[PDB]
């Protein structure tokens, strides 16, 4: 062991794609991760948000990753987290950056639709007229995907369609409205925004990376 | 699949049969295209996914490699998550927090 990842505040790892049953098995969403960071000196706490499903509101995903992080800190003796985000995480992690500033010193998302997805809005748009939307090759190779990805279910065609309500552009639109990031660049630029930010009187060290293995082709 | 490619796999790639999410995510990536989302990991844009300061956005990764996924199965011209996440835990320690 060594202490390559010895943060000085606690990594907390924040899933995206979850089930609408709390309490499902997380432990390998993050496929052998949290074991590398714990060999390299991090205190890594794995967030489980299922069951949980939008972000904002009084129920939402936000309140109970806020929640989490007041109880790492009230356990650890630490005053600060560093938030690191999947997919849907990382909106949830803007969300306690926002609203609890001082309890944050960075957030980092990976492959986030902070301006959306456009597979979820064609799944949208897909339902208006087949409500399962099973119909759809495409459609059901994604719900079976999630279905192995998380905890089982009875209902994975309904949980595979849930998790893309928020990530709309649309949703995601609002949301932005709602809680505004130095770190985003302006809409329609396809920029990134500024490295940090001064949300209280604290400073949040902001990043992010994603995946572009898909690429478009003529034919 | 019509209008996209997947930059992650090399000829013959074991991860098109052992991972499912690997041709499920091209699939979903070309409807995207389709979508004027530009190049994507099959579920998230480049340009969607920008904030803060951007590491990189060139690894050959889809949505579920990212996170080391299925099973830690990534095509053979996939870039290593568990190495690109392990240098940022270092690096935001040699940031100060
Ligand atoms: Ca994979």
């Amino acid at each position: 062991a060594d202490t390559y990842a010895a943060t000085r505040y606690p990594v907390i790892l924040v899933h995206g794609l979850a089930g609408t049953d709390k309490f499902a098995n997380v432990v390998d969403y993050w496929y052998g991760i949290q074991s590398d960071l714990q060999s390299h000196g991090a205190k890594v706490y794995v967030a489980n948000l299922s069951g949980f499903q939008s972000d904002d509101g009084p129920n939402g995903r936000g309140e109970q990753l806020l929640a989490y992080v007041k109880q790492v800190l009230a356990a650890t003796g630490a005053t600060k987290v560093n938030l690191i985000g999947h997919s849907q995480g990382g909106l949830t992690s803007r969300y306690v950056a926002a609203v609890a500033p001082q309890l944050v010193a960075s957030v980092t998302t990976i492959g986030t639709p902070h301006r959306g997805s456009e597979f979820a809005d064609f799944v949208q748009d897909v339902l208006k007229t087949d409500p399962t939307g099973l119909s759809s090759t495409v459609i059901a190779a994604f719900v079976n995907v999630f279905g192995t990805l998380v905890s089982s279910s009875h209902n994975t065609d309904q949980d595979a369609l849930a998790a893309l309500r928020t990530l709309t552009t649309a949703q995601t639109a609002t949301y932005n409205r709602n809680f505004p990031s130095a770190g985003l660049g302006a809409p329609g630029s396809c920029q990134t925004g500024a490295a940090t930010e001064t949300v209280g009187g604290s400073q949040h060290l902001l990043y992010s990376w994603g995946g572009t293995a898909i690429q478009p082709t003529s034919t | 699949v019509v209008g996209a490619t997947d930059t992650s796999t090399g000829t013959l790639d074991v991860a098109n049969v052992t991972d499912p999410s690997t041709l499920a995510l091209l699939a979903t990536g070309a409807v995207m295209i389709n979508r004027a989302s530009g190049q994507n990991d099959g579920l998230v844009s480049r340009c969607s996914s920008l904030f803060g300061q951007v590491i990189s956005t060139s690894y050959h990764w889809n949505h579920l490699d990212e996170i080391n996924q299925l099973l830690g199965v990534r095509g053979a011209n996939a870039e290593d998550p568990v190495a690109v996440i392990r240098t940022h835990v270092n690096r935001l320690k040699l940031q100060g927090v």
